[PDB]
């Protein structure tokens, strides 16, 4: 299956992917896409901050969802 | 499209005489001087939180200033 | 006379709407945004739709919008008054950001409260020494002030 | 190989000035040039500092520590890799 | 008129000049779309390594004339 | 098992000859160059037809080709062995130069000779000292060698 990314520029890229792969594959096809490296990346989806050891499947993100990329935020 | 990967994160146009970072990440020459004549010490890459410990200098990408010259010409 | 910049993000924005995001500006002001962000899934503010206010100083992009809750929210790091202390509009942000990733980041922030290092001290402490109770108090100000408006 | 028509125009400032193949996971210098990271890797690996770049000589110390051009790839990987539909 | 360069990698670019032009106007436009600094430049045109303050018309280079692009060099 | 840069560069050099430079591969090796420069117009090798010969190291274009004069010449940078001392050619070579800009760079040495610092001291002393003397001799020698060669 195939799920997208935006970008923080808007831009949409689309990422290969199986359902069992976690957050920290996603983000490693990030970096590679992107050049950011994954402690700096935040995925957001239905407004949670999706975890790096949980995998796309134990979010329910299926085929054609989009993630959203938010650089590192910390609330203080 | 990479009309949009030749669009600048911090102007959302196409590249105006693209500068290059070490982290990898391209900007308009005048976006980043702005961004980083803002600040003082350390210096960030917007895209990744890269951390300059003082600003590097660079001087334009000239492969990307044709590329997108190219693409822009073209266009009319 | 607006920059570009804002004028293609509030085209972006309309064109482009985000789900669970609510962000229009005023037909009287085109750097002020009406934003509804929904509390998000499995938080206790799921159900929520908070009204928050977010404008554009002269300097954006290069400083971050001004965010404010105008719906009351229990939160350890938003005080009584809707300020977010959150570093992205601060001292962290780029102006690679936009409205849209910092709309998100806000709904992030709620998802993920942290009271370590606390805006409101009371609402910290207690979300800290009573989690449940935080919790519970914050989803019982959600219904009582976020499902109407 | 083909190449989307209107992208072909691009070989010449897409291909590297060491191994004249197109852009391999390319690096930019802070001069402003362009190198498949393994090609400058070989170049600047064969000499100690001072490190100067091929295309303009400009001089560098120290091996600058540098990651690739994401935009650059991505404008390599569609000049190559776009297809017309099947 | 125009006129060509012929640079390092073997890609010809193409220079709006006129003959009443330096060989310092041109290096100047060859940076511009090279990022090659005209103290690294040397055009070399009939076998001849051409001067900067002499002109193209002092040369008698005529449009669509090809002057090659290479390195500072010294004999030793 | 040619490296693809070199059989490159040898098409685009059989395509795109350079007038007033020869460069063709050796039939029984590619990495061999059998060179023929003109002598640059208003020097003193002017009419002059020098061959010279151009090898590929294994490790190019990481280090310069093995450039050597084969027909004499009456240069301060170049001695009785034909042996050139040109920057390009050991400490300022680089790999984005290539076998059209070295001979390119060769020719542009006749046009510009250096004197100041001699691979052969006796002629760059005659070049120094008496300028007329040495271009009139190099001159007479591009005559008796690199005419009709
Ligand atoms: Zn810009
Ligand atoms: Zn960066
Ligand atoms: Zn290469
Ligand atoms: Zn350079």
């Amino acid at each position: 299956m195939q799920i997208f990314v935006k970008t923080l520029t808007g831009k949409t890229i689309t990422l290969e992917v199986e359902p069992s792969d976690t957050i920290e594959n996603v983000k490693a096809k990030i970096q590679d896409k992107e050049g950011i490296p994954p402690d700096q990346q935040r995925l957001i989806f239905a407004g949670k901050q999706l975890e790096d050891g949980r995998t796309l499947s134990d979010y329910n993100i299926q085929k054609e969802s989009t993630l959203h990329l938010v650089l590192r935020l910390r609330g203080g | 499209p990479l009309a949009e990967e030749l669009s600048c994160s911090i102007c959302l146009e196409p590249f105006k005489e693209p500068v290059t970072t070490p982290c990898g990440h391209n900007f308009c020459g005048s976006c980043l001087n702005e961004t980083w004549a803002v600040q003082g010490s350390p210096y960030l890459c917007p895209q990744c939180r890269a951390v300059y410990q003082a600003r590097p200098q660079l001087h334009k990408n000239t492969v990307l200033c044709n590329v997108v010259e190219q693409f822009l010409q073209a266009d009319l | 006379g607006l920059p570009r910049r804002i004028i293609k993000e509030t085209q972006r924005l309309l064109a482009e709407p985000v789900p669970g995001i609510k962000a229009e500006p005023d037909e009287s002001n085109a750097r002020y945004f009406h934003v509804v962000i929904a509390g998000p899934q499995d938080s206790p503010f799921e159900g929520g739709t908070f009204k928050l206010e977010l404008f554009l100083p002269e300097e954006y992009p290069m400083a971050a919008p001004k965010v404010r809750f105008m719906t009351k929210i229990y939160h350890p790091n938003v005080d009584k008054l809707g300020r977010i202390k959150l570093d992205i509009l601060k001292d962290k942000w780029s102006p690679a950001l936009q409205i849209r990733t910092v709309l998100l980041s806000i709904q992030a922030l709620l998802s993920a409260p942290n009271p370590d290092d606390p805006l409101a001290n009371d609402v910290a402490e207690q979300w800290k020494t009573n989690e449940a109770q935080a919790i519970e108090t914050a989803r019982a100000w959600t219904r009582l002030y976020a499902m109407n408006n």
